[PDB]
């Protein structure tokens, strides 16, 4: 089968910026006929890949046109000539010469952004969960920018470790932006057993760690 | 009129 | 154009058929693609039918393993799975070759299928309100959720106010917690003086154990 090389496998742009994405095939992708089979796919998160450009160079009628394509039997070249904030996801080049189909391995771009700080709420364990017999207090980090992020759970000005998991959103492609969601997961008895929750934000744009709390039961 | 498509569908067309 | 059948949770050596729903088009004029989506960035090609006389092309590592059927009644293309393994736990796609000018491309994708091969039994989820209080509020914007917990296998649907609120809603990914068991949190940023006249409702729907819950958030004092 073809084998497709992708280089890079991740890159990040500033909105405005160019962006160029190559592809090399272990055989020429040009068929008997005369026609290149090759084809370059977009998947945004959450969505079905979806084709840009095929026959190396023809976008599909939808494709804006900052996006060209370019390319020999063997080399191929994805470009951009200003990246917008709706170009994040991971691309990929497809080649119809020789069966079967084979795909690359798939480029993820990314977009730079100034740094933006965090929103921080924190949300107490709801009644109905209460009543169950298990307490879940959840920290949001709410739009910011970079990824990285430090998020610290005090229970009573007490450090906890491995009672806390995080998930943090992809980017977004209006503003670029991330968002992440701890949660600190206590048995009812333990949660009653103390008196004060907060968490601890760390982040770039923030000049101070952010510390939001509650009582129990207020 | 009848589907058609890129060679490396079949084995025949592109292999 | 395409519509794609909903999660299923398969056992170990054990079969599935999904479907692809095709409307708006000549159905038996276009092959229907099937492709895997394995890992995070990985993509194979699994085969092509052709809907009018039922030709099958198949990628030599899925023969054995997928077929490709069509129901012309129902302009509905099908792929079934045999034998399946944890190796087949993945999303599946199917794509319609368009025609464009003479040339052939992918010119349609549906959603994906999500398919997990296991041996546990389907977990409904629990859903609880994350609601929105003083220790929610920033500079009159207020933070309000739902928290989606302990429910196998994946995905989970949230929407909010029946898809009327799409607005500063940030549905977080599934995290797999130490029970074997996944949760995920969906959020939603609104103005704080909707708070005591705008009703908040998170739609949670977890398909793979026919679970639909809509739970109301309210605020908190």
């Amino acid at each position: 089968d073809i084998v497709m090389t992708q280089t890079p496998l991740s890159l990040s742009v500033t909105i405005g910026q160019p962006a160029s994405i190559s592809c090399k095939s272990s055989q020429s992708l040009l068929h008997s006929n005369g026609k290149t089979y090759l084809n370059w796919l977009q998947q945004r998160p959450g969505q079905a890949p979806k084709i840009l450009m095929y026959l190396v160079s023809k976008l599909d009628p939808g494709i804006p046109d900052r996006f060209s394509g370019s390319g020999s039997e063997t080399d191929f070249t994805l470009k951009i000539s200003r990246v917008e904030a709706e170009d994040l996801g991971v691309y990929y080049c497809l080649q119809g010469t020789y069966y079967p189909f084979t795909f690359g391995s798939g480029t993820k771009l990314e977009i730079k952004r100034t740094v933006a700080a965090p929103s921080v709420f924190i949300f107490p364990p709801s009644d109905e969960q209460l009543k169950s017999g298990t307490a879940s207090v959840v920290c949001l980090l709410n739009n910011f920018y970079p990824r990285e992020a430090k998020v610290q759970w005090k229970v009573d000005n007490a450090l906890q470790s491995g009672n806390s998991q995080e998930s943090v959103t992809e980017q977004d492609s209006k503003d670029s932006t991330y968002s992440l969601s701890s949660t600190l997961t206590l048995s009812k008895a333990d949660y009653e057993k103390h008196k004060v929750y907060a968490c601890e934000v760390t982040h770039q744009g923030l000049s101070s760690p952010v510390t939001k709390s509650f009582n129990r039961g207020e | 009129d009848r589907a058609a498509g890129q060679p490396a569908g079949d084995r025949a067309d592109g292999q | 154009q395409l519509q794609q059948s909903g999660p299923e949770l398969v056992k170990p050596g054990a079969s599935v058929k999904i479907s692809c729903k095709a409307s708006g088009y000549s159905f038996t004029g276009y092959y229907m693609h099937w492709v895997k989506q394995s890992h995070v960035k990985s993509l194979e090609w699994i085969g092509r039918i052709d809907p009018y006389d039922g030709a099958t092309s198949y990628n030599q590592n899925f023969k054995d393993k997928a077929s490709l059927t069509v129901d012309k009644s129902s302009t509905t293309g099908f792929m079934e799975l045999h034998s399946l393994t944890s190796e087949d736990s993945a999303v599946y796609y199917c794509a319609r070759e368009g025609h464009w000018d003479g040339d052939w491309y992918f010119d349609v994708w549906g959603a994906g299928t999500t398919v997990t091969v296991s041996s546990a039994s389907t977990k409904g989820p629990s859903v609880f309100p994350l609601a929105p209080s003083s220790k929610s509020t920033s500079g009159g914007t207020a933070a309000l959720g739902c928290l989606v917990k302990d429910y196998f296998p994946e995905p989970v649907t949230v929407s909010w106010n029946s898809g009327a609120l799409t607005s500063g809603v940030h549905t977080f990914p599934a995290v797999l917690q130490s029970s074997g068991l996944y949760s995920l949190s969906s959020v939603v940023t609104v103005p704080s003086s909707s708070l005591g006249t705008q009703t908040y409702i998170c739609n949670v729907n977890h398909k793979p154990s026919n679970t639909k819950v809509d739970k109301k958030v309210e605020p908190k004092s």
